[PDB]
């Protein structure tokens, strides 16, 4: 109730009871099992009464990937579990871990939820299914034999249920030109809002750029304070847009209008009245 | 020691924050002000400031003022809650975060809605940062209630420290949250809001911390594509190349365990960032005493795999620098043309994957590239000596990685490796078995299910069916 625990109230009370009785307080285990290494497995063994089959795992270097694919012959012949009912307890333990594991590094189509919708005890078959290369779009061709030999679903009742359920599925638009070291911050914020509103962008990452400027229906020139005083990379792009003359808008940000580019109007920047400036420009371009 | 002087409590918490009986609007604002400046000077002092801080934070907890502080944040008349919050930041230590989590999530999440003033936001952001480091339950509560939306709001901001906390917080959420937290983080388009912080000029930490947060979300292949659609990923490799971990570095064993999975990922961007931090942590740590945690965490074996099989200088350089510092051999990148390998090449490869003990066995039997790439489970068991059936599984895990990286120019004619990799990047390891048996693009339209098993060696049947139903599609 402290391990596999997902509530502080439950964990605290159990932890308090355990300490009083004079015993070690286990540490909650990480959910991401596939990424486990030797040390994680060893501690897990101590928390489930398998501290004696500990050196056997260490010698064979059992990591998360191997542990989650561990057959009854590998247990019997390599790790030393001779008794056939001790191996049943181990698989009882491993079943609990798998239902609690965290397959983010492993899954792509969220197959764990799909299995858990059918039965909260089917979620332990996620790893075997994906390590063999399967997803939501491929289970409509898997067979009864395959789920046994490859994935490892042993009981047949589970196999039939999975099958009968699987068979049931049946150009840039704008550009922004800025001045490095003054105007950098503004351009990004301008991009984010426009990106959210269905209009893509080609901002700079740092002659192909000149071709890209021609492609974008729209253009923007951020008017950073003391920007054009230098004038350039700014000049070459603006002249390119002047050739086509396609909906150029300079946004006024502390620029005093110190060629033939000033023959235009724009939008002033209100730092804290956002979604209004952004709303206005959306109509503009 | 010298802390024992201050551990004598030379201040008595200033008679316990005016005894709690300040009672005056100007008085209460005053009382916190000095106990505030008391802690920083206690925090900021040589070689004992860190250790003495824990006790000071402990004293406030047993004194019960944490309830007092949590009691002050409500006073509407006290437009200067600001003193109450910023005091809360420093005093937050792990033992304290639990106490705040039990009852404190009421006002704190209620405080986030006061989004107007800079002074209040720049500290509450720190509160959210420290809470997000707690367990998944706290994060899953903050996200739904509105704490996450508060941090994403402050990306339009310009204050240095505020933007710093916001990014550092988002990363803490992704690391310690799960697939519901992360899936919601993208659903709100958080990676997209991370570009303006990713593309900065004034500061570098802010760019670096944001790149970590996006990278973690770049190690979750439920939502990779959506993250990549934002464009915030292209900025990672240049930055780490533009900077230096030697001094820019200026974490416990648990925190580092969450950095390694960045390395053991197929995303190049994640591998770069992980190595940057990982080398940085090694450099400060190596001077700051010694510890062999890196062997238990498992970073070494992954770093050796980021120089081998490596196809980018930036990644290789950072990993190579980290490995040398820890005092270990620097592996040499392996040639891609495996079929042309001879005995010596195989031997070195064995050393680079932990199979230095099954080395004489290969040399005695004269295992070259052609043989290695056709090596059955019986040849391993009966001739080379791998008795254990799970050691042989690790070996085939290693060989699979090599085959996906091998270079079949001396062997292939119809570019079948690409054809396999189009279906699945894990099918490319079946190129050699297919061509050594005499097959190409123009012949797979007659191969059978049995043939792919006995001759080529495609064992799993799910793979076999997919290859056939695609081969028949050529017509």
């Amino acid at each position: 109730l402290v391990s596999y625990s997902t509530n502080g109230t439950k964990s605290a009370l159990a932890k308090r009871a355990l300490r009083l009785l004079g015993e070690e307080v286990p540490r909650p285990i990480l959910p991401s099992v596939p990424s486990w290494k030797e040390a994680e497995v060893q501690t897990w063994l101590q928390q489930i009464g398998f501290s004696k089959y500990c050196e056997s795992f260490r010698e064979q270097q059992v990591d998360g990937d191997l542990l989650l694919r561990l057959t009854e012959e590998e247990l019997q012949t390599d790790l030393g579990m001779k008794s056939g009912i001790t191996r049943k307890r181990f698989f009882r333990e491993l079943t609990e871990l798998k239902t609690f594991a965290n397959y983010s590094t492993c899954d792509r189509s969220n197959l764990a939820d799909w299995l858990g919708s059918l039965d909260p005890r089917f979620r332990q078959y996620t790893y075997g299914l994906v390590s063999c290369g399967l997803d939501r779009s491929l289970l409509h061709r898997v067979s009864e034999q395959q789920l046994l030999e490859d994935c490892g679903i042993h009981l047949g009742v589970h196999r039939a249920r999975i099958l009968t359920a699987a068979r049931e599925m049946l150009t840039p638009d704008v550009f922004i030109s800025y001045r490095r070291n003054s105007g950098s911050q503004l351009a990004s914020l301008l991009k984010v809002h426009l990106q959210l509103h269905g209009f893509s962008v080609f901002i700079d990452v740092e002659d192909k750029l000149i071709q890209s400027v021609m492609g974008a229906r729209n253009f923007v020139l951020v008017l950073s304070p003391g920007a054009l005083d230098k004038c350039d990379w700014v000049h070459k792009e603006i002249v390119t847009a002047l050739s086509c003359g396609k909906n150029i808008v300079p946004i006024i940000d502390g620029f005093e209008w110190p060629q033939a580019v000033l023959t235009f109007n724009g939008i002033k920047w209100s730092h804290e009245y956002q979604e209004a400036t952004i709303e206005k420009i959306i109509r503009f371009l | 020691v010298q802390d024992a002087l201050e551990r004598a409590l030379p201040e008595l918490q200033q008679a316990l924050s005016a005894l709690k009986q300040a009672g005056g609007a100007r008085a209460v604002g005053a009382g916190l002000a000095e106990v505030f400046q008391l802690v920083e000077e206690a925090w900021l002092l040589p070689a004992v400031g860190r250790e003495v801080a824990q006790g000071l934070c402990d004293a406030i907890r047993l004194d019960g003022g944490l309830d007092l502080l949590l009691r002050l944040l409500q006073a509407p008349e006290l437009e200067t809650r600001v003193q109450a919050a910023r005091l809360l930041e420093q005093i937050l230590v792990a033992e304290n975060r639990d106490r705040v989590a039990r009852i404190g999530l009421g006002v704190i999440l209620n405080l986030a809605k006061e989004r107007e003033p800079v002074e209040l936001a720049r500290s509450v952001a720190g509160i959210l940062e420290h809470m997000f480091k707690h367990s998944e339950e706290t994060c899953q509560r903050l996200v739904a209630a509105g704490g996450l939306d508060a941090v994403l709001y402050w990306c339009r901001r310009t204050d240095p420290a505020l933007l710093r906390h916001c990014a550092l917080a988002l990363g803490n959420c992704a690391l310690h949250g799960g697939q519901a937290v992360q899936r919601r983080m993208v659903e709100k388009r958080a990676a997209e809001w991370l570009f303006p912080l990713a593309f900065s000029k004034e500061d570098e930490l802010l760019r670096l911390h944001a790149c970590l947060a996006v990278a973690v979300l770049a190690t979750n292949k439920e939502v990779e594509r959506e993250v990549e659609r934002s464009g915030t990923l292209a900025l990672v490799e240049p930055l780490v190349a533009s900077l230096d971990p030697g001094r820019f570095a200026r974490r416990g064993p648990d925190d580092l365990q969450r950095l390694v999975p960045l390395l053991d990922s197929n995303r190049l961007e994640a591998q770069c960032i992980g190595a940057f931090y990982l080398c940085a942590e090694a450099a400060i740590k190596s001077l700051q005493g010694k510890t062999k945690v890196f062997s238990d965490i498992g970073a070494i074996q992954s770093l050796k795999r980021l120089v081998s099989y490596s196809t980018n200088g930036t990644k290789s350089a950072l990993a190579k620098r980290a490995l040398r510092l820890l005092g270990e051999e620097v592996p040499r990148p392996i040639l891609p043309s495996v079929p042309s390998w001879k005995e010596a090449e195989v031997q070195t490869w064995l050393q680079q994957i932990g199979f230095s003990k099954y080395c004489e066995s290969f040399r005695e039997q004269q295992v070259d590239g052609d043989l290695l790439l056709r090596l059955t489970e019986e040849e391993l068991q009966t001739d080379l000596g791998m008795k254990s059936g799970i050691t042989r599984k690790r070996f085939f895990r290693e060989l699979t990685e090599l085959k996906t990286f091998a270079n079949y120019s001396t062997c292939d004619r119809s570019n079948l490796a690409d054809w396999l990799g189009s279906l699945d990047p894990r099918f490319r390891q079946y190129t050699y078995g297919l061509v050594s048996c005499g097959l190409d693009r123009s012949l797979l339209h007659r191969v059978s299910e049995q043939q792919l098993l006995e001759d080529c060696g495609i064992h799993l049947g799910v793979h076999r069916a997919r290859i056939l139903t695609a081969a028949r599609e050529m017509l």
